[PDB]
């Protein structure tokens, strides 16, 4: 018999699996499929989290023309987490869609010396390539080792015309000069929901070596590489389309019958060889 | 547990596709009342079962299951193997033997391969029947494709007339992946479900498998046309407004703008 523990780990997958801007839906579904409130909110919060975090739900803090990322680097674990850009510390409310009530977080100062380069390097970056992107730059301490740690979020939401899209690239830049190495991985997804339910879901892990000289100089380094990488992404999913479309989907129906006329039923029905 | 059936058909329009089976399984263990409904309700990839005493492969879908056995349009025979399963009137086989035969003609005519199946079922006053269609791209491109057709149709028989009514409900399933260096793992997936019915003479030049035939055909062209268009076109599009690979000619003009309008709620709410 299926536990109520394992029915509330479905549940929250279920949840923390919704397509982009289309959590509510997702939600109200299991809400009324799982059938108790009671085991629904034994994981909600945690659901909630999960999704907001993988998805680097854009938020915006209470007056700080903010757009801030939430990822589980800003985690602080309190329930709150970290504007590393502002520098703030924000309380996130997951149901609901503003997160406010800050508190300054006056820094390390370690890292944050690459740290606010690269932002507001990379800042520039996402304003020139991404039409509603926003990102967040992390500068953390890992187990000794110093990471720069940004990442970028992009998406349009349109469920009027039944669709929806984001983009989230994250990038993982542990220095251990001379030369550092290099650690990211790029997504997309876009779901088409009239009449059917069509999704596009792709990612890219990619591992690089780079050489660590000064601090904006380094910065330009990244946000090159990043360009790189991602317009190389880009590039070849452009690509991928193009031959989906002219030599795969081809390749599965004919537009018309090899006899080139639409078929002749009357022929189909009795039509042989002899017998 | 209509509303429950309903969200659970909602919830499966959102999940990604890629990942039905598992989703269903789950969905299914969640609400096990609605196995049943659920089964035959939500479209889920072809599976290939092989006929080995005829060595032919058929479809498996929910119209050909009984239990955890499968019938073979083939052999007319269940497997695994059943004592007493579920089996069309011996009149109806007839009829899909024939609808069988048919649609394979159809499939290579605008397939040119793949694999067909078609079970039929009575009903009160009519019949119903389930065409199945799989077609799979070469398997040595670095672009994997599948297209899985799934007709179901209903036909209502006319006392008077020999003329009947035919609602068809097509589901088309495209599946595109590829695993390339420069795209690392890109999946495009899913499917489009449309719907149509008519009013149509039956008669001995233009019996019943025809007037299917006529349905399926003109329904699958239709949406061969939207997916390409939804697939290639839609999806692209959206893909494009993500992010765009030449700097994009930054505007202060909707900043600017959108600047002076907000602050007109503002200052005018509280």
């Amino acid at each position: 018999r299926v536990s109520d523990e394992e029915k509330v780990r479905i549940a929250a997958k279920f949840i923390t699996h919704a397509p982009p801007g289309e959590f509510n839906e997702v939600f109200n579904d299991v809400r009324l499929l799982l059938n108790n409130d009671n085991l629904l909110r034994e994981g909600a919060a945690h659901a909630f989290a999960q999704y907001n975090m993988d998805q680097f739900t854009p938020v915006k803090i209470e007056g700080y023309d903010d757009q801030v990322l939430i990822t589980e680097h800003g985690d602080l674990g309190n329930g709150r987490f970290l504007d590393p850009r502002n520098k703030i510390s924000f309380k996130f409310d997951h149901l609901r869609k503003e997160a406010s009530d800050p508190q300054p977080e006056d820094t390390e100062s370690a890292l944050k010396q690459w740290r606010d380069a690269c932002d507001s390097a990379l800042r520039a970056y996402v304003k020139d390539h991404y039409p509603n992107g926003f990102c967040t730059v992390y500068g953390k301490s890992i187990d000794g080792q110093q990471t720069i740690i940004a990442c970028i979020e992009s998406h349009q939401f349109q469920p009027k015309n039944f669709w929806n899209g984001r983009w989230r690239s994250e990038w993982k830049f542990t220095i251990t000069p001379p030369t550092a190495q290099v650690a990211a991985v790029l997504k997309i997804q876009v779901h088409y929901y009239e009449d059917g339910n069509v999704q596009l879901v792709s990612h890219k892990d990619i591992q690089d070596s780079v050489q660590v000289s000064s601090d904006v100089q380094t910065a330009k380094e990244f946000i090159k590489i990043i360009e790189n990488a991602e317009n190389e992404y880009q590039t070849a999913i452009s690509e991928n389309y193009q031959t989906m479309s002219d030599t795969t989907f081809k390749a599965l129906r004919r537009q018309l019958p090899v006899t080139r006329t639409k078929i002749d039923w009357n022929k189909i029905l009795s039509y042989k060889i002899g017998k | 547990s209509d509303q429950q059936l309903d969200c659970a058909l909602d919830l499966m329009r959102r999940l990604p596709p890629q990942q039905i089976e598992k989703n269903l399984s789950d969905l299914i263990d969640l609400v096990p009342s609605l196995c049943e409904d659920l089964l035959s309700s939500v479209d889920q990839p072809l599976k290939i079962a092989r006929d080995k005493v005829v060595g032919k492969d058929y479809l498996l879908c929910d119209y050909n299951r009984d239990g955890d056995s499968y019938r073979s349009p083939w052999s007319n025979k269940y497997d695994p193997p059943l004592e007493d399963g579920a089996m069309p009137s011996a009149r109806l086989r007839k009829l899909e033997v024939e609808a069988n035969n048919a649609f394979d003609q159809y499939r290579d005519l605008y397939f040119e391969g793949g694999v067909s199946s078609v079970y039929l079922w009575d009903l009160d006053h009519g019949f119903a029947g389930v065409i199945l269609i799989k077609k799979a791209g070469d398997g040595s491109k670095k672009i994997k494709g599948c297209w899985d057709s799934i007709h179901v149709v209903e036909v209502q028989e006319k006392s008077s007339g020999r003329t009947a009514h035919y609602k068809l409900t097509s589901t088309v399933m495209l599946w595109l992946q590829t695993n390339k260096t420069g795209s690392g793992t890109m999946n495009l997936g899913g499917s489009l479900t449309r719907q149509m019915e008519k009013d149509e003479t039956v008669s001995d030049s233009s019996p019943h498998i025809a007037n299917i035939g006529r349905l399926v055909e003109d329904m699958e062209n239709k949406i061969r046309s939207t997916l390409n268009e939804i697939y290639f076109g839609k999806t692209k599009d959206i893909v494009n407004g993500l992010r765009s690979i030449d700097a994009i000619p930054d505007n202060q003009k909707y900043k600017q703008l959108q600047r002076e309008l907000s602050q007109v709620l503002t200052q005018r709410q509280i």
